[PDB]
């Protein structure tokens, strides 16, 4: 039997299907059965007969379907034609700030992807702007800045892995940015320090440890970063920071036949490999799962290449399929109970062109029908969101349609004079920035407790998942109180677009030009 | 089928086969590489044209041989497919004397010893003209009523021509003729001009086993055969030789009503064989053949069995009859505590099922072992040992094997039966092939040949320098005058053989057969229970 | 270092499961096969054959009624030992038997093999070739020429104490008047002699000795055989109706 | 006769059972026969036909049984289903303080596990609290800490291997952290120093030898461990610290056919096949032995990897029976004597579920009944702790139940005047932190001795391990006086949940607000 990749399976096996399936305690490779292996949940491979490894990954077409392959793998990566590569981006938990009475604040990145987009990790953070501490009204003041003082920054990290495949050595260069084009600093490479390992959805250092120092706390720079006035007021009026990382990982971590021993080989390096990867397959970017964005690559043809002409033609929804978990109860595809049509399709104007194109020669408008007949072809973009949201120009979910924002709250579980504890889908809870709680006399007046753009993050979120908003945090430690049982209580969201950042103007601090939404109203008998 | 066939006959999927469905994988791969070829000819073998064809082409191979023929040689082949009936007038013209007028009033009708073709040979006989002197007379008879079967004779001395079992100038007349026609087959198959020839052959269950012949048709439809039986029949069927002439065919023909074996047999290019003008083929004798085999065939709405096989040098068969004598005789050598080298259970085979015969041996000891006290075995073996007598499984007739006609003397007093005891050598021959006329299985006969040795040590232990058996002491004789008969009528003959019937039956399987004999014959089982205690 | 792995693991890996028993009948005949052939054809012609029992040598029919004032045996290294631990005992008479202990471990040791061999060749010297008086000039020559050389070690091998005492070199006469003592060495040497692992020492400290039993395995035991045979009756007999009946 | 896994054994006797008996001088393997081999005591192995090693750690399915191995690792790991490697903690066992009167305090560390529990291991230690100094109340003033002062720390510690293998060249770096998140220090890994060798259950340095000085005493920094005074403060009113610890070991000892030597290779090292381990086994925690965490893990299959589905197919009885030694003497598990019914069974929330649904299609609630019929898969979490102690948060012995307490004390081998010398199960005094004395007029008044909250440290052990306590040690060196030889004499038991470890609102040192037990009551007479 001819098998010119050499890559264990025969020509044939690789061309028309093929599986591996464990007889009591041996496994061996099967050409498929049309009747014997459906019922048994297997699932139907295929292949290049020409390539020691379809998606051009490190890991040849028989060891990732057989098993035999770095048991780190991520499992949807184990099928023969999704790439496993590391995606190694920063998280920015919390910083610091004084000068060479500190400003201590919380802060939440999200990876982020915008517009001819290409293939390099950045992500975002957000300072938090609610006012911790009730005296520390603008912070020029609360830390002795003066016009020719210096600040310093010192900030805690974490390295997140949402790829798929582990890193081993090497921990990637990154360099914080502010504004535009302001560089502050670049993280040094750490060296010989990473003996721990990146595997795909894990954190270094773990959830469990203390999270690494950002500031190096020795003498290698007193203040490495150093920033200059104008720049905190550029940081003041933002609240934003981006963080630009590399591809710069480790070696690779293959498997020896002789004695199944995955060991670090020095020779090959994932920078000899990703341009491999980017530069053959179909790229699909979806945030379904938790509102972040998981990017998925699939091998594809490309039709100026012979060598590329033999991949397997690969259909849109099979990508879908075994990519990220779509399946067909009854032949409709959907996400976990949410239909394929509630998401959006956008492409690259390349790939929209090409589109466009295949919808010609099909005649049919609708590509939600013809999902199945679109062929994908090497380099397409493709980006799928969930239809219902606001997005903003980073792709990050920022807002929504107020209706749907209404029935995420159509569940009240209890009722009292110190708050409401809810429990609302884990989704909705990140494109709202907070509350306004505000009581209406009996006859139309109208009193907002919480009257300070800074004063909105009263929600928190109990043991047990479910919300609590809390009227005494505040208040003046004090009950709700309410002259007339027949005053209503209404309660607003304020959903992330439409909020503010810094004092208006002329400084105005009242949440009269917020664009609010009613979220509750139930008079004072209700309560 | 033709799914199987699929899967197996596609390189790629053959591995599937195999680990999904093994034994289709099994039957597949024997199917398609031996059996496969054969099934072709059967197609040819129903066009007429093709038959013709073969057989004229068969024929000018031989033209040479046959225009050489001369007179004797063309009568000889005459005399082998025809026997020769004995004519009445020569044997009355052989008597002529006093014992012809004693013959003419005797009760002809009362001798076991003669079956009924000799009865109504001798019926016939008396138009020319009891426990006495008479019987012996009819024995003697008996050696001179025999048809002249050149074939018979075959089988029954197993290619020992010079065995002493009939009168001289007969002996010497056999040998003649077959000695010439041993010359005649000079002729081998071996050509140029054609590969596999495969030639066929009729055959009666009842020439092999009679004793499964009688159970192998279906009791109530006998167009089925009884799985259970044929199971047995296969399980052990490997390998079996031909000592005598064997007369077969050319083109399959339809068979008469008791012929159920259809013989498939393969020549080689070296066997030497004579070709006959009604389109008969005669072997040369001493061939050994092996059988791939066995299976059972449905045609023109009966069923028969299918039995194929391969000729080769008779030599390479008798290699395995050795080494399985030496297998048996090692295990039980140290089973009972003999000599590691005694030569105790030599048997010697020539016949068309000894492949059952050698595998039977393992059966019939081990239900004999189990079945018996183990001192009396041991003992008994030691007697046998102290002596230069062995068991015997044969597949001839046993007055040709050797010991029993060398002591006995007289040309008349020879015996043959399914089993037999020589006290002077002290030996227990068994054949296999013949049925019992009585007995259920071949263990059974084991036993009862056993009994006749037993009662022979039993009765030397009481006395060294007097040969007699425990039997003939008047403390016995007696015992045998009330409850000789409250048993089986066959025991009822003597005292020796009641005895053996008694031993078998007190041994017996079925405890029932225990209880019975209890019942019946109280006497008897404390006398036997104390004769054996003697150890 | 893939290979190394191949035969270790054969060693180690037995594929199937001998059995209980079998073990010990594929033991014994092992054993008795490294004996030449004609040897044993010698004993069957004498009369009795070796039989091997399972238990307690100690207590068999054969033994238990004769010969109970030998307990005491010696084995070949001259250290005493008691019957019923022993196992392998023999015994000369009007019947020769020989009774072998079986057990599971005669090819993978060798102390016992080497009793069972010297027990062999025990059987040969002083029960058949004493019936015809065998061991003679030739076997004295060698004896002799062990006894007087440089500073040989070979008599500690081969003799006994008795032996070391005889102040001139052999003579025939000795042999008549004590007959157990030069039998004895006989069986030493022939012990040493088969059993492959012993071999060596004996060709190395006794070379005389082992030259002459090599010439006798080798080409003058079919003559022993022969010989024998040339005193029975009955082979005569056969021998005159073979020769008779091809030339008639 | 075929080998895949080219491991040795072939693969039939893997799949159905082997195993390698002594035949007097001579090791063979032989297959399993039921009737022949059971007498003799021997075990029946299982293994994959498709892994040079089941457990996935560096030793081979048959140099494990063979016995050609390491001859340092441990027993309980020969065993083909267990996985070998190293578990390495640190344990410190007593500090000293003073500034840049040098209390100088004895500290019992235990090695801990927490809740969602993490393959990391971490200690935890405590600081003695008893004064062993009358004059030393307030270690505030102890030492002469000022506002803008620094303490410095000076700890002894040692490495401690509760493990199955050895580690050779590498000793692992371990931080320091006070609290939530202030990391003190990281101690330095030394290097080329460990040469020596940590065989499972041994200390680095023996026991006999002074312990690894934490500051160098040479020059590298003057005070490492800097500590502002705040640091001092959380540190007085806790009295605990943390110690993490990464798994960074050394190289790996292998075994070499052509001369059985066994050499450390430098290719080979812990730091590549602990996540091998770690993401295909299921890890079983028990306290049973000496009330510590002992972690085993065993080979589990993973149904969605067809190389996994080889493994042998693994009940928890039987987890339990090869791993730990619970045996069968009348067919209910057991160890050395306890039952298996006197035990906890907690599961992660995954496994619970799993477990949950194993349940269900045997139709069966107490688990204690289908025992041999529960399936473990791979990544499961069990935590088998006993039934009859209080557990803390992270999940050391903490206290229990009055009845077991008061049980415990009931054999009274003497009692004088001048104390008890008791003989007690070992385990107990684990969970007692001392003893409250006091008399008992004719008519119910109460005089406690020792009537201060740091003066509980009264009960010695003698070196036969008989309990003796001492009244003069915090009395005034004086003999138990009795005003009546009719007045009871009480003694209470105070457990460690129950006990006070800083001074309370009002600085109050009586005894008064802690839950004590009755231990002992007899009149003055009955001594």
């Amino acid at each position: 039997v001819p098998d010119r990749d050499n890559d264990g399976i025969p020509d044939s096996l690789e061309v028309e299907g093929y599986t591996v399936d464990v007889k009591n305690k041996r496994t061996f490779l099967s050409p498929w059965i049309s009747n014997i292996h459906e019922k048994k949940g297997l699932t139907k491979y295929k292949s290049s007969p020409e390539k020691w490894s379809t998606a051009s990954d490190p890991y040849s077409d028989f060891e990732k379907v057989t098993g035999r392959i770095d048991k780190n793998v991520s499992p949807e990566a184990r099928h023969p034609l999704v790439a496993a590569y590391p995606i190694v981006h920063v998280d920015m938990e919390n910083i610091i700030l004084s000068k060479n009475r500190t400003i201590s604040k919380n802060t939440s990145t999200s990876r982020t992807h915008t517009s001819g987009f290409s293939n390099s990790n950045s992500s975002t953070v957000a300072i938090d702007h609610s006012l911790s501490l009730a005296g520390e009204r603008t912070w020029a003041e609360t830390m002795g800045l003066n016009t020719a003082d210096t600040a310093r920054l010192n900030a805690n990290i974490r390295y997140v892995n949402t790829g798929t495949a582990p890193i081993y050595n090497v921990l990637p260069t990154t360099s914080l940015v502010l504004g535009k084009n302001q560089t502050l600093a670049t993280i040094k490479a750490k060296e010989n320090q990473l003996s721990q390992i990146l595997a795909p959805n894990n954190y270094y250092p773990s959830k469990n440890l203390a999270p690494i120092a950002l500031n190096a706390q020795d003498d290698f720079s007193s203040t490495p970063i150093t920033m200059n006035y104008n720049q905190f007021l550029e940081l003041e009026k933002t609240k934003q920071l981006r963080l630009d990382t590399d591809q710069v990982y480790g070696n690779i971590a293959t498997y020896n036949f002789e004695n199944g021993r995955v060991r670090v080989d020095t020779g090959s390096n994932w920078s000899e490999v990703l341009p491999q990867i980017q530069e053959t397959t179909a790229r699909i970017i979806f945030n379904g799962k938790d509102l972040n964005l998981v990017e998925r690559r699939i091998a594809a043809v490309n039709p100026s290449d012979p060598l590329e002409t033999t991949k397997p033609d690969m259909t849109l929804k099979e990508a879908l399929k075994i990519a990220f978990g779509f399946n067909e109860p009854n032949g409709n595809l959907q996400y976990q109970g949410k239909d394929i049509t509630e998401f959006d399709f956008n492409f690259d104007q390349q790939t929209s062109q090409n589109i466009k194109n295949q919808l010609a020669e099909l005649n049919a408008t609708n590509i939600y029908t013809v999902l199945d007949k679109i062929k994908l072809n090497a380099k397409m973009n493709i980006l799928i969101r969930d239809k219902r949201f606001h997005y903003d120009r980073n792709n990050i979910a920022v807002g929504a349609d107020e209706s749907v924002v209404k029935e995420a709250h159509r569940e009240v579980i209890n009722s009292s004079t110190e708050g409401l504890l809810l429990n609302i889908d884990k989704d909705i809870r990140k494109i709202l920035s907070g509350y306004i709680v505000e009581i209406e006399d009996t006859e139309g007046l109208k009193e907002v407790i919480n009257d300070r753009y800074d004063m909105l993050n009263i929600s928190s979120l109990r043991q047990d998942g479910k919300t609590f908003i809390d009227f005494k945090k505040y208040n003046d430690k004090l009950p709700l109180y309410i002259s007339n049982p027949n005053y209503k209580v209404n309660v607003y969201a304020v959903t992330k677009e439409n909020t503010i950042i810094n004092p208006s103007e002329n400084g105005d601090t009242s949440t009269n030009g917020i664009k609010k939404i009613l979220i509750f109203s139930k008079k004072g008998y209700e309560i | 089928f033709a799914k199987a066939f699929a899967y197996y006959i596609e390189p790629q999927h053959r591995d599937v086969l195999q680990l999904y469905a093994p034994e289709a994988f099994n039957y597949m791969d024997k199917f398609n590489e031996q059996e496969i070829n054969l099934s072709l000819e059967e197609l040819k073998d129903q066009r007429m044209l093709a038959r013709y064809e073969k057989w004229e082409k068969i024929k000018q191979h031989y033209q040479h041989w046959s225009d050489s023929l001369s007179e004797e040689g063309r009568g000889l082949l005459k005399k082998l497919q025809i026997p020769i009936e004995p004519k009445k007038d020569d044997i009355i013209h052989s008597l002529s004397q006093e014992e012809k007028e004693l013959l003419k009033r005797i009760q002809i009708d009362s001798s076991d010893f003669l079956s009924t073709e000799e009865k109504e040979f001798l019926k016939k006989l008396q138009i020319d003209i009891l426990s006495e002197k008479e019987k012996e007379f009819l024995k003697k008879l008996k050696l001179d009523i025999q048809p002249y079967d050149i074939n018979q004779r075959l089988q029954d001395t197993g290619g020992l021509i010079d065995s002493p079992s009939i009168n001289l100038d007969v002996r010497k007349q056999y040998k003649r003729d077959i000695q010439n026609i041993d010359a005649l087959l000079h002729q081998s198959i071996g050509s140029t001009l054609y590969n596999k020839i495969y030639l066929y052959e009729n055959m009666n269950i009842n020439n092999l086993t009679a004793t499964l012949g009688a159970d192998l048709v279906d009791s109530t439809d006998n167009t089925k055969i009884n799985r259970g039986i044929f199971n047995e029949f296969k399980k052990n069927f490997k390998y079996s030789i031909s000592s005598n002439y064997m007369i077969v065919d050319i083109n399959e023909r339809p068979a008469l009503d008791n012929e159920r074996l259809k013989w498939r047999i393969q020549l080689s290019p070296d066997t030497r064989a004579g070709y006959l003008e009604n389109g008969k083929l005669i072997l040369q004798r001493n061939i050994g053949l092996e059988i791939k085999d066995v299976q059972i065939i449905k045609q023109s709405e009966k069923e028969y069995i299918r039995i194929d096989a391969k000729v080769v040098p008779k030599s390479k068969i008798d290699t395995k009859i050795q080494e399985a004598q030496l297998n048996i005789n090692q295990e039980w050598n140290k089973a009972l505590g003999l000599p590691k080298y005694t030569k105790l259970i030599t048997f010697n085979v020539h016949n068309r099922y000894a492949s059952n015969i050698v595998e039977s041996a393992y059966l019939i000891l081990n239900e004999w072992k189990n079945n018996i006290q183990s001192d009396l075995i041991k003992k008994v073996t030691n007697y046998l040992v102290d002596g230069n007598g062995r068991f015997v499984f044969t597949d001839i007739t046993l007055p040709n094997i050797a010991e029993q006609y060398t002591h006995q003397d007289e040309i008349y007093e020879q015996v043959h039966s399914k089993g037999l005891y020589v006290p002077e050598s002290r030996s227990i021959l068994l054949h296999g092939p013949s049925k019992g006329v009585e007995l259920r299985n071949d263990s059974e006969g084991f036993i009862h040949e056993f009994g006749h040795a037993v009662d022979d040590y039993a009765g030397y232990l009481l006395d060294k320098n007097q040969s007699d058996l425990v039997t003939n002491s008047k403390k016995f004789i007696d015992i045998f005058k009330e409850e000789g008969s409250n048993l089986t009528s066959y025991g009822r003959t003597n005292e020796a053989e009641f005895f053996a019937e008694a031993f078998r039956l007190m041994h017996s399987t079925d405890h029932a057969e225990r209880l019975k004999v209890q019942k019946n014959a109280p006497k008897t089982f404390q006398f036997i229970n104390d004769q054996i205690k003697f150890i | 270092q893939e290979e190394h792995l191949k035969e270790i693991m054969k060693h180690i890996v037995k594929i199937e499961v001998k059995g209980e028993e079998a073990v010990k009948k594929e033991a014994a005949e092992k054993l008795l096969e490294k004996v030449p052939s004609d040897v044993l054809e010698m004993y069957k012609a004498i009369g009795g054959k070796i039989y091997i029992v399972d238990g307690d040598i100690t207590k068999h029919i054969s033994l238990e009624a004769l010969s109970e004032d030998k307990k005491k045996i010696k084995d070949i290294y001259g250290k005493d030992a008691l019957l019923h631990e022993h196992y392998v005992y023999a015994k000369e008479g009007y019947e020769p038997v020989l009774v072998i202990q079986s057990s599971e471990d005669y090819v993978e040791n060798t102390e016992k093999a080497l009793n069972v061999y010297y027990e062999i060749g025990k059987i040969l010297s002083r029960d058949i070739l004493s019936k015809i008086n065998q061991p003679y000039q030739k076997f004295l020559d060698v004896l002799n020429t062990i006894k007087n050389a440089s500073d040989s070690d070979g008599q500690d091998l081969l003799f006994t104490n008795q032996l070391k005492e005889h102040p001139t070199d052999f003579s025939v006469e000795f042999l008549e008047q004590n007959s157990n003592e030069v039998q004895e060495v006989f069986a030493k040497a022939f012990a040493y002699y088969i059993e492959p692992q012993h071999r060596d020492v004996l060709q190395l400290y006794a070379p005389e000795a082992f030259n002459y039993m090599d010439k006798f395995n080798e080409q003058e035991i079919n003559l022993s055989l022969e010989e024998l045979k040339d005193q029975r009756m009955l082979a005569r007999y056969e021998k005159w109706e073979k020769i008779k009946q091809h030339y008639q």
